[PDB]
């Protein structure tokens, strides 16, 4: 029943403050602590803290005083404000839930990480944002930066199959991937076969045919 | 704070065996200890609580036991997609809830030289796909007119699949148009499993 | 070689905030007339049954050091017999632990 959905920024620049959002669908703030995980692109899981209906909060002090959570009662949703970014901090961001059970009654303090954001992939760097030239094929999204972008087929129809790869990193210092689909012999007109691709970070979606 | 360490760091075992994943904290926890699952496109989802408990939804096959200081997530009964990552996380000592560092849970050749649009831009780059591994570790490596491309190959490598098996390969080639309007063979050698090494030349048909 | 558990299981009546109301029976003296009562509980701390029925996640255990399950197994029914232990005798293979639901 319960919905985390986060978003933010995505791409910003060393010094300044990242800022996203998580908002909660379905359920209230009630006794659980609101938490905030991180993974570098090729790292392990970090805790950066959480927050309570309260506006009670515990921040990993091994960011130093970074790191900052606050709530919002009316609307349901909190949010992360990281400071003085620097290029470390690329990494995954997740919202998630973890029950804190109920004094007196109760086993434990804390129970998992139950209920997980989609993810937020947040790149800091200087470099400013370019959206991808798309090249039918198959579909091939080329020199676009930062990470990460969106492959969907036939407005989300179009579905099965495929093997959308991991981007891969140019000299150019722009990513670039390649995305294929798997449907053998033919039956080549009757449907049209189009590949959505999106780049939130520069306002780019193109509709290709292919 | 405590510092969790996982043993196996990879496992692409056998399906249907038994498993045995650690994770061991440096310092005792009691049994506060979760583990986590992380699939493909997907972020963490809780598998066990408590050190044992398992989570609300998740299945019966998979057996956390473990207390004080070494721990253990089981699984035996693997359904296909059970191909993923593996984290714990400890959660007796805090400020820093910790997490370890995880455990990791013939092909077939094709090619693609570029578009019209590709190259009426400035440069061409040439691919090749390597739909389904069996397993993954290989060399593929591109040539053109009895020679060897070394730096100007790209490589990209995919998880295994859930709903299925399998990896997958997409290496590419960058040069400019002043240099793939010449020249004749291209050539994807892909070494096991003797090689079908399939390619194009020049220019070619619709 | 292998060390053994063994939980004795007090089993629950049960039936959102997280909290569940339940009803158990409880001992002392060591032969009432066994009694019923009812406790609040935390969902998150109970593990379900077949049957609606649930035990607690933790339970009092005691632990042999067998030199094979199939021994662990005797040791285990011999100390139940010993302190008014009967239920269900359930075992896992990966936790090496006993469990036995009373009530
Ligand atoms: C004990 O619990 C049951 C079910 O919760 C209920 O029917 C009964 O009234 C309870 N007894 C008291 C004294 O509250
Ligand atoms: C115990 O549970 C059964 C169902 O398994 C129910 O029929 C019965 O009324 C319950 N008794 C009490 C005292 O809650
Ligand atoms: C134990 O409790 C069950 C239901 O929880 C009940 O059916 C049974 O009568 C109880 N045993 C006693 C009171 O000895």
């Amino acid at each position: 029943q319960v919905q985390l959905q986060q978003w933010g920024p995505g791409l910003l620049k060393p010094s300044e403050t990242l800022s996203l959002t998580c908002a909660v669908y379905g359920g209230s703030f009630g006794r659980y602590y609101w938490s905030w995980i991180r993974q570098s692109s090729g790292e392990g899981l970090e805790w950066l803290g959480q927050i309570d209906h309260t506006g009670s909060t515990t921040y990993n002090p091994s960011l130093k005083g970074r790191v900052t959570i606050s709530i919002d009662s009316s609307t349901n949703q909190f949010s992360l404000k990281v400071t003085s970014v620097i290029a470390a901090d690329t990494a995954v961001y997740y919202c998630a839930r973890a029950p804190s059970g109920y004094p007196g009654v109760s086993l434990y303090q804390y129970y998992g990480l139950d209920v997980w954001g989609q993810g937020t992939t947040v790149t800091v760097s200087s470099a400013s944002t370019k959206g991808p030239s798309v090249f039918p094929l198959g579909c091939l999204v080329k020199d676009y930066f930062p990470e990460p972008v969106t492959v969907s087929w036939n407005s989300g129809a179009l579905t099965s199959g495929v093997h959308t790869f991991p981007a891969v990193l140019q000299s150019s210092g722009l990513y670039s991937l390649s995305s294929v689909v798997t449907v053998p012999s033919s039956s080549l007109g009757t449907q049209t076969y189009i590949c959505n691709v999106n780049h939130k970070p520069s306002n780019t979606k193109v509709d290709k045919k292919v | 704070d405590t510092v969790m360490t996982q043993s196996p760091a990879t496992l692409s075992v056998s399906p249907g065996e038994r498993v045995t994943l650690s994770c061991r904290a440096s310092q005792i926890i009691n049994t506060n200890l979760a583990w986590y699952q992380k699939r493909p496109g997907q972020a963490p989802r809780l598998l066990i609580y408590a050190a044992s408990a398992r989570a609300t939804g998740i299945p019966a096959r998979f057996s956390g036991s473990g207390s004080g200081t070494e721990f253990t997530l089981t699984i035996s009964g693997l359904q296909s997609e059970d191909s993923a990552v593996y984290y714990c996380q400890q959660y007796k000592h805090w400020p820093p809830y910790t997490f370890g560092r995880g455990t990791k849970l013939a092909p077939s050749v094709f090619i693609f030289p570029p578009s019209d649009e590709q190259l009426k831009s400035g440069t061409a780059s040439v691919v090749c796909l390597l739909n389904n591994f069996y397993p993954r570790e290989a060399k593929v490596q591109w040539k053109v007119d009895n020679a060897l491309q070394s730096g100007n190959s790209q490589e990209s490598v995919t998880e295994q699949d859930s709903k299925d098996s399998t990896y997958s390969l997409s290496s590419t080639l960058t040069l400019s148009k002043a240099d793939y309007e010449k020249h004749k063979v291209y050539a994807c050698e892909v070494t096991h499993q003797s090689p079908v090494t399939k390619s194009f030349n020049r220019g070619e048909c619709s | 070689m292998t060390t053994f558990k063994l939980a004795a299981c007090v089993t629950l009546n049960c039936t959102e905030t997280r909290v569940k109301h339940c009803s158990f029976n409880i001992t002392t003296d060591v032969k009432d007339r066994k009694q019923k009562v009812n406790a609040t509980f935390y969902d998150l701390d109970i593990v379900p049954l077949s049957s609606s029925l649930y035990r607690l996640i933790s339970c009092q255990t005691t632990t042999t050091e067998a030199v094979d399950a199939a021994t662990a197994a005797k040791v285990f029914k011999q100390y139940a017999n010993d302190n008014g232990i009967d239920g269900e005798w359930t075992y896992d293979d990966a936790t090496k632990t006993f469990t036995v639901t009373e009530g």
